[PDB]
């Protein structure tokens, strides 16, 4: 049938215009075709030793969990990549405010309907990259990010700490929040919800055609982000108060077993899994 | 008085590089007068710097290669709220 | 494992 992630969100995006921050993207993929416009944006630090596995492998596939044409959830949702992380997957805190700022920018210059940035990295607390969000969202901007890998207490990380984003961790096909290596998704009360984020299927970089399947809270945000982009496309007018109560309304409540967080986090940390509404 | 901040994961930090913020209501023609002030102090006191960006339309500021040195220095300039020394993100 | 195609993935899940 369809990918386990997309029946668990439901029980396309249109008029929304979805700007990623990532890595580079293969835009021609066919997964995401004509739906992607690469900016001539670029802001990246110099890759540290010789590593990286391609260098648009981690974007192209959250391009394609937001709105590709096989495996994605707002299948009509076009999009606009800037690129702050480079090949191996690491920007700045300095480019990624340039980046968010060239957004600004840009809807001043040709304003559009609305706007949905997914932003699927995380550093340390910053009190500008959290300042710059804070006010990138009181311009009228939805801005969706992951909660971080860490295993760890997401009010530690930004943007994830950031007043009026939304923020998202991860579960898996059981709704259990996702391990991650010897950490795993972010939890506490700067997280907002969870979403799909362990073993979902993408377009692979590799290829025209190509999909993998990748985990993570980056995975999982770029799921908010398309739920973001539907709901916003059939209620346009929707204000962000408005539209994290309708994400948290059409939410399945109370399926994650909050023994996987430790004790004092379980109360702090939201248990409801995102879902499209019906 | 203006305040200064870095990243409390040290191997995330990225010294040498700032990231100026200075006040709300502050105009791109300030912000630009402000940085080239600072290039002027610094290198006064022999100290090289590079404005690399200048901020607008969300926050006012910008970002400048330079020694820490100087941060004595850059916080009490006009408009200044707060500078951060640059720190790295990751794709999660 | 990298798919090839969409009906690749579809037979293999």
């Amino acid at each position: 049938s369809i990918p386990w992630n997309l029946e668990r969100i439901t029980p396309g995006g249109s008029l929304v215009e979805v700007y990623l921050l990532d890595t580079s993207i293969q835009s021609d993929h066919r997964e995401i075709e004509g739906r992607v416009m690469v900016t001539d944006f670029e802001n990246v630090p110099e890759e540290d030793g010789t590593r990286f596995s391609k260098c648009d492998s981690h974007g192209t596939h959250l391009a394609g969990v937001v709105s590709g044409r096989d495996a994605g959830v707002a299948k009509g949702a076009s999009m606009r990549s800037l690129r702050v992380l480079n090949c191996q997957g690491k920007g700045t805190v300095s480019g990624t405010l340039i980046g968010l700022e060239f957004i600004r920018k840009s809807q001043l210059v040709q304003p559009v309907g609305p706007l949905v940035v997914l932003l699927p990295l995380a550093g340390g607390y910053s009190r500008v990259l959290n300042a710059a969000c804070q006010r990138l969202a009181r311009a009228g901007v939805v801005l969706v990010t992951a909660a971080g890998n860490f295993r760890d207490d997401a009010c530690l990380y930004s943007p994830a700490s950031a007043p009026e984003v939304i923020t998202v961790g991860a579960t898996n096909a059981q709704d259990q929040p996702v391990t991650l290596g010897t950490l795993g998704t972010n939890f506490g009360r700067c997280v907002d919800l969870f979403a799909p984020g362990e073993d979902i299927i993408g377009a692979s970089s590799d290829c025209s055609t190509c999909f993998v399947s990748q985990s993570g809270t980056s995975q999982a945000a770029a799921h908010v982000a398309g739920i973001a982009a539907m709901m916003l496309s059939a209620e346009p007018e929707l204000t962000l108060a408005e539209l994290r109560q309708r994400l948290i309304h059409f939410s399945a409540k109370d399926v994650i077993n909050e023994a996987w967080f430790p004790e004092d986090q379980r109360v702090l940390t939201p248990n409801l899994v995102a879902a499209l509404p019906p | 008085t203006a305040t200064f901040h870095r990243c409390a994961k040290d191997p995330w930090r990225l010294p040498g590089t700032y990231v100026v913020v200075l006040k709300e209501e502050t105009h791109l023609s300030q912000s630009e007068r402000t940085a080239r002030r600072l290039q002027a102090q610094a290198a006064r006191r022999g100290y090289l710097t590079k404005i690399l960006h200048v901020f607008h339309g969300l926050l006012p500021g910008f970002l400048v290669k330079m020694s820490g040195d100087l941060l004595e220095l850059a916080l009490k300039l006009p408009h200044v709220d707060y500078i951060e020394e640059d720190s790295s993100v990751f794709a999660q | 494992t990298v798919f090839t195609s969409w009906e690749e993935y579809l037979d293999w899940v």
